[PDB]
């Protein structure tokens, strides 16, 4: 199986397919366990972002390797504003806050 | 036919987190794929399409670019008739169209429009 | 003058309670009705659970009814319906509130082990909070007279005490009750009267409770909440798209068991509404109130109570606490069978063409319209989409130097994800280099690896400088070799030595490479003579350069060819001398400490190379014949069955013991299977006979099997002594062993009698072995949640002190050396010489500087060397004291990740750990780690005194000693049970045996020393592994034991309030700042504390990180309660947030972004 | 969108009211067709190769 | 005494947490799904001073609550219920009655009547 | 550096400063203005950058300096045109 | 496992000091659980289901 980019499900932005393609590999923790002792940073910072489950971010960083710049611009990924979202829909409040 | 758009309406029906393959752990609402969204592929070609059209309307000529930009409405959003432009161009409507045909002559030979439509 | 108002760049989160207002701020619009979608139009209702108004439009930018359409009115509402049309994710963040009639208790604030609501209030849970709101028993909200504050009372009591007085202690019940409770409490008033109650005249009968609510009442009133939120009024709504209602496949929708919960909670509070304004019948309204309280409970956190249903399904119903209380699928990824390469390098990997294709799909897009071909991207598609030819050359162009890395699915160490260099391969399997084979763990039975493919720009770098198998050479676990060649290659270079005399053999000298000539050429054999050539060899010394050496010695037709692929330094012929087997990883280890990186890599190769093209040109086989058992074998059975037969005689006519001649017996058939062992080796060793010259004499048998027993590849005396010996001493399900051996073995016959006794083993090793491969994770995964947070910071710091390390003896009655525990470490000051000078202060041990330590003979057995342990560090762990043990050669790059490659070199060699005064395996380590107090614990002379009986038995009791001396005397208590070591009047030691038995690291800890206690730990955890034999360096145990010792307990007087026990960190970096500060006397001392890996790991600053492993149901509450804030450097926590990690390629940024964290 | 209105406008409209949804064959397997079926419902036009 | 000298003695800590043990060492009715979670709650996590929160805390169903409040019958006969309808229609009545002595009410039932009749 | 870049860490101590900077420099050649300074031999952005580390020249004092001149050169030569703006607003 | 009655062992440490502890149990086909089981105070109690 290979994808390159493919379908997503509508409760969570994350590859599946099956229907045209092939839903994407599964990372988890006993890879994020290597990266972290490698150090590879923003290795890991794809795989957990533009690479997997961020709306503009995978959109993004896809028109920057058609155009052959790379880099990222990554964002914070649904899997996590999803969270905030179900904490938030509670008597229990978290925000975001800057400096 | 009416018994038959009854029983479509029956049920609650089944919820997503209805276990189905019974893996670690399966769950229907996992398999629902996501269709609003457009892929990341289309997103690229039409962004291309965009330059591509907004590099193609530069070979034109002002009382050629702005007729074909403008009566089929783009990059500003409403578009207008042949009235509405005939009238901002002293000659009114057959005349208009004439030089909208001959853009539309134009583009006989250049592939990226073309290869595009697919 | 910033003040910024949008969603920029963000320090921190922050968690607490939520207040009705609060709710509405995220309120856009206010669900009414339980109408989901219509049943005709399927078009979103009014105010339904739904709404477009409220939430966001079903399509992207055209409303509901269609009075607008496209992108012309985008800002404004429509006229007819007030629908803001932007975009359909606005679908997905809309929030939304239902605004209930009485008062609702949140149900984690209510019961969740300790009763938030109940504590903050001082008020029995289950018991008083329950009757009281579940309209039964009327509750009291202060009274000036007769009645107390907070008493509970019946209907009656209630009537009673109102007609006594009345009209001036009105105190309701139910949700507003307790509303009122909570809101007329004073916390800052009783934060005061409580301190100063709870302080008066009172020893350590009161204290607990004393100190655990003044902190607890400190911390909320502190946190900012009020405790009215406690119980909510305004219950928000969760996003639409989170919970949707999504048609299926003809017809069926698929909806969220979320909007069963809210369409519920809406229809009993909608009634409620109803009954108010209607006739109000007590019953009624109460009943429909304790109903709301069912639907808002079940929809915040099912649980718990029952378990609310309905929906048809006979499951329950998944609340919002159930989606978030307990795998990153990426794009741009793929997964297959993998297949050996031997053609390959040590850095390239096979990768399938339809593969690569489908992968770097993008990248051959951009490629494509770059050069031309393509006229435009949907070009470039139609052009791949067909694959026409050219395209391909375009992917060689692409793949070119982009590294791809490859994993395999039990990951459990950091090589198990390399990166490789793509390489085009016409099939549809992935090759991969046998070499770093062994790094996985991977064997071809038919496993799959998956591969990913590195995107951003630093991303392929980081692959690259990091992940690439050429930069992993040395294992992380242990500084040796870990591409080091296996099976075949080195059975290969094994055939390459084995001096072999005579047979095409002579003393015909010539010059290395030449003789290269002489073996494609014939004539001459290969394995003979030995014979001697010219070697030119290469040594260096002080000024480094090079020295040739030109020499004539004796080796053979394979070393010589063999020297070739040896590279420019190395001590050369020696290495190539000896043969194939352990040495032949020796060689790799040395040529890389003593050249460099590249040259072992390539050197590698050659020998890899070497060893499959000789092996190949062998042709070692496995006959029927190869395996020659002994004939000797008949005869050793008969003796020992004659023996047996002699004791079972004796059993019968008594004489010996009959209870225990079974173990007697067995050490028959042992010695006899010893004996068949011993036979069976002897014989095929040595053998042959040849004829040199004179003929008559002796080497050793090629006999295939001995080859490839004596050359590593996968082949132990055990497994041989079954193939001819014999299967010695079987298991029996009872646990106990039978006493009729399988006399035959694999080469003979099998009877179906000792194969039905021999199927009960390997269905025990199958299960056991299933066992403990999930349980070695299972380790590891508490190893790492504990230690995944510190990372190597501060460049080197200060400090001296450090565990003297000294060579693990048995050697007391068993003799048992290893002196090679200190390597790459930092000294901790000139550990002296017999005489002056010699070694410096920090000086790390180098590889050739620790072959120094045996200049200065066997006298020197013990230097002071900075350990992780120790470290005056803060928050990270110093250069110096750690070490430098990677795949690297040089000490560890600051800001690396020690913790997850510590836990992971401990929990890697767990898959080989058999699980049982020693119990031993991996159920040992776990004890070890987890600190837990042995079945019969020894005890220790807290202070050094005087042994005497303190009253013989005099309790209660049970003797009691009490050494006493100096000043103050001791009472420890023993009962009776197990004996002593010490009679009265003797004197003892600070820390001295009075029970020789297990010891407890708890007490070494507490009065031996934190050098005793963690020289306990590792040397004991080491003792599992030594059995075991699995090869791991020390600083990894001494670094998860590091953050064991997180924790202390302050005993005297400071800032810090005495009874708490708190982190070293805080502490240390507190007690500096007091000496200097005000006064010494405002801080007090602390006293480090052992707790196991569990209890540390439970025990962390983020909330996130918390909500993560433990109960999130817990964590996350009580974190509520106080205005916590997760701010920021952990990574765990930072990983679900999806941004750079703390460490590693990232730090520079934490450290910029820390340091920037200090204006405001 | 206007720039693909202009491109159809360019090559010809023929803007169908209709979609696609034809059941293709997965990129990379191949073979022959041994047998095809038809099922079709209790009350519909049934098909010339059905 | 029971509960709580059973609960500590036994538990020490009954190595892999048998759980199937004292819950039916425990009095009241039984298997209900509400003591679960106070049990598994106290046994690990903060351990030793747990267990001595957990006594000091220790020191239920929406229709079996509703039928204890409807368990006062009161019930009534004929000669109950005509009782309760007469004193319901004199209620009634006197209320009328005092809507009758208010002019206004029947001026403004004058007014609103013209403007029925005004259509 | 196609097979360490082992012997660029030891030019600039810890590998991850190393593979900042080298993205750092990638960054500059795959987009904008490219001039490599060792010779291409047609390999990708990302070993260019490494093997001119290797060689000696271009590391992280050695990118600040540069894009220090940088902007004094895009700023200080095209100052004409700010300077006439800042009269906009007096 | 065969419907009927059997008696287990429960032999071994389950509530320290270690002292047997047997039990009795009816399996039936269609019905209820009969168990009966000892305890460290030598009582005897049962269980239903
Ligand atoms: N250390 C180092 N090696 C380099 C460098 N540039 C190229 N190489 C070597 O180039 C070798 C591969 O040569 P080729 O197979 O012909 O590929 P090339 O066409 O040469 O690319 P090129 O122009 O050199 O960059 C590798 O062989 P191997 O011997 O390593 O692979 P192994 O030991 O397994 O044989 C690399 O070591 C460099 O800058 N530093
Ligand atoms: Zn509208
Ligand atoms: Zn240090």
């Amino acid at each position: 199986h290979a994808r390159s980019t493919g379908s997503y499900s509508l409760v969570t932005q994350q590859p599946l397919g099956g229907k045209a393609q092939f839903g994407g590999q599964r990372f988890g923790e006993m890879e994020v366990w290597a990266l972290e002792a490698y150090g590879a940073a923003y290795t890991l910072q794809e795989m957990l972002t533009v690479k997997s489950d961020d709306v503009n971010g995978r959109t993004k960083m896809y028109k920057n390797i058609v155009d052959g710049n790379h880099q990222m611009e990554p964002g914070m990924p649904e899997s996590f504003n999803v969270l905030l979202k179900e904490i938030r829909s509670l008597g229990i409040n978290i925000e975001l806050e800057d400096e | 036919d009416k018994i038959r758009k009854v029983l479509k309406i029956a049920k609650e029906p089944i919820s997503m987190e209805t276990p189905i393959g019974d893996d670690e752990d399966s769950h229907l609402g996992d398999f629902i794929e996501d269709t609003t969204l457009e892929l990341p592929l289309d997103s690229a070609t039409t962004e291309s399409l965009r330059a591509a059209t907004h590099d193609v309307l530069a070979g034109l000529t002002a009382r050629e670019a702005k007729v074909l930009r403008m009566r089929f409405g783009i990059d500003m959003n409403t578009d207008y008739t042949l009235e509405e432009v005939g009238k901002q161009f002293d000659v009114t409507r057959e005349r208009i169209r004439q030089i909208e045909a001959k853009a539309l002559r134009k583009l006989r030979h250049p592939s990226r429009s073309e290869v595009l439509r697919s | 003058l910033k003040a910024q108002t949008k969603t920029e760049e963000f320090d921190a989160i922050k968690i607490a309670l939520a207040s009705p207002d609060m709710i509405r701020s995220w309120s856009f619009g206010e669900v009414k009705k339980p109408e989901t979608i219509n049943y005709r139009t399927f078009k979103p209702e009014r105010d339904g659970l739904f709404c477009a108004r409220i939430f966001g439009p079903v399509k992207d930018y055209e409303c509901l009814c269609g009075k607008y359409k496209r992108l012309k009115h985008r800002g404004v509402i429509c006229e007819k319906c007030g629908v803001e049309v932007t975009q359909t994710k606005v679908r997905r963040e809309r929030m939304g509130h239902i605004e209930l009639a009485s008062p609702t208790a949140h149900i984690w604030f209510l019961k969740s082990l300790p009763s938030r609501i109940g504590l903050l209030l001082d008020m029995p849970l289950r018991d008083i909070e329950r009757v009281l709101y579940f309209e039964s028993y009327v509750v009291i909200e202060g009274g000036m007279t007769n009645l107390e504050r907070q008493q509970i009372l019946t209907e009656e009591q209630y009537l009673d005490a109102l007609e006594e007085f009345g009209d001036e202690f009105d105190a309701k019940m139910g949700a507003e009750a307790i509303q009122a409770l909570l809101k007329s409490m004073d916390l800052e008033q009783e934060c005061e009267q409580l301190r100063e109650e709870l302080n008066e005249t009172n020893s350590e009968t009161k204290r607990k409770k004393l100190t655990k609510r003044i902190k607890l009442l400190e911390a909320f009133v502190q946190s900012g909440n009020k405790p009215e939120w406690m119980i909510l009024t305004v219950l928000p709504v969760l996003p639409p798209d989170l919970r949707p209602l999504v048609p299926l496949d003809g017809g069926r929708f698929a909806t969220s068991d979320l909007n069963d919960l809210y369409r519920r909670v809406i229809n009993r509070n909608n009634r409620l509404k109803r009954l108010l304004d209607l006739a109000a019948p007590d019953i009624i309204v109460r009943n429909e109130k304790r109903m709301l309280q069912e639907a808002v409970d079940a929809l915040l956190d099912n649980g718990r109570r029952g378990r609310a249903i309905t929906g048809s399904n006979k499951r329950p119903l998944k609340s919002l606490a159930d989606m978030i209380k307990g795998g990153k699928r990426v794009d741009y990824s793929g997964r297959s069978v993998i297949t050996v390469g031997p053609y390959l390098r040590l850095h390239q990997c096979g990768l399938p063409k339809k593969m690569a294709l489908e992968l770097f799909k993008p990248f051959i897009y951009g490629k494509l319209e770059l050069r031309g071909l393509a006229t435009t991207i949907k070009a470039a598609k139609k052009m791949v989409e067909r694959e026409e030819a050219v395209v391909w050359d375009i992917l060689d162009e692409v793949i070119r130097e982009h590294p791809v890395l490859l994993n395999r699915a039990p990951t459990l160490h950091r090589l198990g994800i390399q990166a490789f260099e793509p390489v085009l391969i016409e099939g549809k399997a992935i090759q991969l280099h046998p070499l770093v084979c062994a790094a996985y763990n991977a064997d071809f039975d038919g496993d799959q690896m998956a591969v990913h493919v590195p995107l951003t720009l630093e991303a392929q770098l980081e692959a690259r400088a990091l992940m690439m198998s050429t930069n992993n050479i040395l294992s992380p676990a242990n500084g040796e070799p870990i591409i080091v060649p296996s099976q075949d290659v080195v059975l290969g270079l094994y055939y390459m030595t084995r001096d072999c005399v005579n047979a095409k053999g002579e003393g015909m000298v010539l010059t290395g490479p030449k003789e290269a000539e002489r073996l494609y050429r014939s004539g001459l054999a290969s394995l003979h003579a030995r014979v001697k050539v010219r070697i030119t060899e290469y040594e260096k010394d002080a000024n480094g350069e090079l020295v040739a050496k030109t020499s004539l010695k004796d080796t053979t037709v394979g070393r010589a060819i063999l020297w070739m692929i040896v590279p420019k330094g190395l001590p050369y012929s020696i290495v190539n001398q000896a043969l194939g087997k352990k040495a032949i990883s020796k060689m790799l280890n040395t040529c890389y400490r003593i050249l460099g990186l590249k040259p072992t890599v390539i050197f590698a190769d050659q020998i890899m190379y070497t060893g499959f093209a000789y092996a190949a040109r062998s042709g070692a086989s496995v006959g029927i014949d190869d395996m020659v058992i002994p004939e000797k074998k008949h005869e050793i059975i008969s003796e020992a069955e004659a023996e047996v037969a002699e004791i079972q005689e004796q059993f019968q006519s008594g004489l010996v013991t009959a209870g225990e001649r079974y173990n007697k017996v067995i050490d028959i058939w042992a010695a006899a299977n010893d004996r068949v062992s011993k036979a069976m080796m002897d014989n095929l060793q040595t053998e042959t006979v040849i004829n040199r010259d004179g003929q008559e004499e002796k080497q050793v048998s090629f006999n295939s099997i001995y080859m490839m027993a004596d050359s590593g590849a996968r082949g132990s005396a055990a497994q041989i002594r079954q193939l001819a010996g014999m299967r010695g001493l079987m298991a029996k399900p009872d646990g106990s062993i039978i006493e009729t051996p399988i006399t035959a073995n694999f080469r003979e016959g099998l009877n179906v009698l000792q194969y039905f006794i021999s199927t009960h083993g390997a269905r025990k090793g199958l299960a056991d072995t299933a066992l403990k491969t999930a349980n070695s994770g299972y380790l590891t995964r508490r190893l790492v949640d504990v230690a995944q947070d510190l990372v190597v910071t501060e460049d080197d710091c200060g400090t001296h002190e450090g565990i003297m390390m000294t060579p693990v003896i048995e050697g007391g009655d068993v003799k048992e050396p290893l002196r090679d525990r200190v390597l790459g470490r930092v000294t901790a000051e000139d550990v002296l010489k017999p005489g002056t000078a010699d070694i410096l202060v920090p000086r790390n041990t180098l590889l050739h500087e620790q072959w120094c330590d045996l200049l200065e003979e066997n006298s020197v057995d013990a230097v002071k060397v900075r350990s992780v342990v120790s470290c005056d560090t803060d928050f990270g762990v110093c250069a110096h004291c750690y070490g430098r043990d990677l795949a690297r050669g040089h000490i560890i790059n600051k800001g690396e990740a020690i913790g997850v490659i510590a836990a992971q070199s401990i929990g890697e060699p767990g898959t080989q750990l058999t699980m049982r005064d020693i119990t031993g395996g991996l159920p040992r380590v776990a004890d070890l780690f987890e600190a837990r107090r042995p079945k019969e614990p020894a005890i220790l002379a807290e202070i050094s005194g005087i042994v005497s009986f303190g009253k013989e038995t005099k309790g209660k009791r049970r003797l009691v000693i009490t050494p006493v001396d100096g000043s103050d005397p001791y009472e420890e208590m023993i009962p009776k049970w197990r004996q002593l070591n010490v009679f009265e009047g003797e004197r003892v030691e600070r820390g001295d045996v009075i029970s020789d038995g297990p010891e407890a690291p708890h007490d070494i800890l507490r009065l031996r020393g934190v050098h005793a206690v963690t020289r306990y730990i590792v040397n004991e955890v080491q003792d599992v592994y030594r059995l075991q034999g699995v090869k791991i360096n020390d600083k990894h145990i001494e670094v998860i034991v590091r953050q064991m010792l997180r924790k202390a307990t302050i005993v005297n007087a400071g800032s810090s309030d005495f009874l708490e026990g708190e982190q070293v960190e805080y502490s240390r970096v507190k007690i500096a700042n007091r000496e200097l500060e005000a006064n010494g006397k405002v801080g007090a001392t602390y006293s480090r504390d052992l707790l196991g890996i569990t209890k540390a790991s439970l025990a962390t600053e983020s909330f996130i990180s918390a909500a993560s492993f433990q109960e999130t149901t817990r964590v996350l509450t009580e974190a509520a309660v106080a205005g916590k804030r997760d701010e920021l450097r952990g990574l765990k926590e930072n990983v679900i947030v999806g941004r750079l990690i703390p460490a590693g390629t990232g730090y520079a940024y934490h450290q910029d972004r820390m340091r920037r964290r200090a204006a405001g | 969108t206007p720039e693909e209105k202009l491109l159809r406008a360019i090559f010809g409209e023929k803007a169908s009211d209709v979609k696609d949804s034809s059941l293709r064959v997965p990129n990379g397997v191949s073979g022959t067709v041994i047998d095809v079926q038809v099922f079709t419902r209790d009350g519909v036009e049934k098909d010339k190769r059905a | 005494q029971s509960q709580l000298k059973l609960l500590v003695t036994r538990g020490k800590e009954q190595g892999y947490l048998t759980y199937a043990e004292v819950n039916d060492h425990l009095p009241e009715d039984i298997v209900d799904s509400d003591q679960i979670e106070d049990i598994i709650q106290m046994i690990n996590d903060m351990g030793i001073q747990v267990m001595e929160e957990a006594p000091d805390a220790d020191d239920t169903d929406p229709v079996r609550m509703y039928m204890r409040e409807m368990g006062t019958v009161e019930l009534l006969t004929r000669e109950g219920e005509i009782d309760i309808a007469k004193r319901i229609e004199d209620g009634i009545n006197q209320v009328q009655c005092s809507v009758a002595e208010y002019p206004e009410a029947i001026t403004y039932l004058l007014e609103q009547y013209d403007r029925v009749e005004a259509e | 550096a196609r097979v360490t870049v082992q012997d660029a860490v030891e030019k600039i101590g810890n590998r991850f400063d190393l593979v900042l900077v080298a993205a750092r420099r990638a960054r500059q050649m795959q987009v904008g203005g490219k001039d490599p300074l060792v010779p291409e031999e047609n390999d990708k952005t990302t070993v260019i950058a490494l093997r001119e580390i290797e060689e000696g020249l271009i590391n992280n004092q050695i990118l600040d300096v540069r894009e220090r001149q940088e902007q004094q050169e895009q700023e200080a030569a095209e100052l004409q045109a700010v300077t006439a703006i800042a009269e906009g607003r007096r | 496992r065969s419907p009927g009655v059997f008696f287990d062992s429960d032999k071994g440490k389950t509530h320290s000091s270690g002292k047997v502890l047997y039990n009795a149990r009816i399996i039936p086909y269609r019905g209820s659980w009969l168990d009966f089981e000892f305890d460290p105070k030598d009582n005897l109690f049962v269980r239903i289901d």
